[PDB]
């Protein structure tokens, strides 16, 4: 045939592949972690967003540490091979590289390994993404007016905040992050490459928030999303 | 508006 | 005038900007770290590169932690009004979240917070590029065969290996990354977005290194480098 | 082949 390239991720396989969402709203008493409210708003247009992208998705709610670490390696274990890709999506409580469970932390390093090129066979070669909606510690920003491969390679972590600050959830609305995830997905994930949609997410999250709080600590803040890419090819959710 |  | 869209920086200022290269081969030998063969290459490549991208590059040699803050803290000083951006390259030894000046280490975060929305404003809303040719750990990658802004908004570091692990340097050549990071802004800068640049170095890195030692520890090991991205908007390196 |  004519000249090939071969510059963006294989997407037509005959599935997109898994969305887990593991939605994390209450925790255990004794843990001291408070409910997380409008989280189910985001477990809620994750499903829709994804659905409509094709991927075979299952929510899971109020996981503990435990059941975390058995769900992600079980689905580690599943042959993937009809897959295109796989995207893991964890809402709950966190600080810098970890997420909680209903009843304590679990390494994020732990979930992801699971999924090295090594470990999970049907994925090598694949994108693997990694959606994360949890502090990574408490700063806060004020703001200012205006062959072999690597193991780690081909993982894609779509964090909602910098590293070391809070990430802002409305009870309302959902959080700031995911809210708006969905809205790029919906609107440019038949137009734009992956890296080009989250670069929209975090133009929208920089630009269109702001929080409100009666404490002076907490009010006025803004955010930033953090996107950590080790993919090797240019990601279309759509095939031709 | 809360912080996770 | 006619529509129009705001999806990409403004790269058409007067200048393009500064790129601040810190070239630290030697170290004082109380610190006990190893000279950086290689390096030199990799500087002298970096100063081509951005030379012919249109910097204004600035090559430093062999700086003190005390000189490395103090150029940093200076250059931020600067009136950078008529400048579209702002690169710095740092190559040196590190640990993760840490580059080392020639008798001891620097924090990342110290050197990027002079660069801050609210504390730099002429660089304000403005791409901020820190290129990071170091150690990040120990961890060795075995592979597999095959309106206000946030103060952290607008931010891109482009890092040569994943968290954790260590960064490969050929005495001969230079280090792997910065080889592959000059070699695709020579082919593709006048042609690509620059996310879509890093993610052709990501695969460049990936694929067609592999480390060769006498030591079976440091024997046939891998590398994926780190796209962590803060950005608002595409970035091209040329402009209509 | 050196590392960092
Ligand atoms: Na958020
Ligand atoms: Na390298």
């Amino acid at each position: 045939s004519g000249i090939s390239l071969d510059n963006s991720y294989k997407m037509d396989y005959p599935e997109m592949g898994l969305c887990i969402i593991i939605n994390n709203k209450n925790f255990h008493k004794s843990t001291g972690m408070t409910s997380r409210s409008g989280t189910d708003v985001d477990a809620a247009n994750l499903r829709e967003t994804f659905r409509n992208l094709k991927y075979e998705v299952r929510n899971k709610n109020d996981l503990t540490r435990e059941e975390i670490v058995e769900l992600m390696r079980d689905v580690s274990k599943e042959d993937h091979s009809k897959r295109s890709s796989f995207v893991c999506v964890l809402l709950s409580h966190g600080e810098e590289g970890i997420i909680f469970g209903t009843n304590g932390p679990v390494d994020l390093k732990k979930i992801t390994n699971f999924f090295r090129g090594d470990r999970c066979r049907s994925l090598t070669g694949k994108p693997k993404l990694f959606i994360i909606q949890a502090c990574r510690g408490t700063e806060l920003d004020c703001g200012i007016e205006t062959h072999k491969i690597p193991v780690e390679a081909d993982f894609l972590y779509a964090y909602s905040t910098a590293p070391g600050y809070y990430s802002w959830r409305n009870s309302k609305d959902g959080s700031w992050f995911i809210q708006s995830l969905c809205a790029m997905l919906k609107q440019y994930a038949d137009k734009l490459e992956f890296m080009h949609i989250l670069t929209r997410v975090n133009r929208k999250v920089a630009t269109e928030f702001e929080s409100f709080s009666f404490d002076a600590t907490f009010h006025a803040k803004k955010q930033i999303p953090c996107i950590w890419s080790m993919l090797t090819k240019e990601l279309y959710f759509y095939h031709l | 508006d809360e912080v996770d």
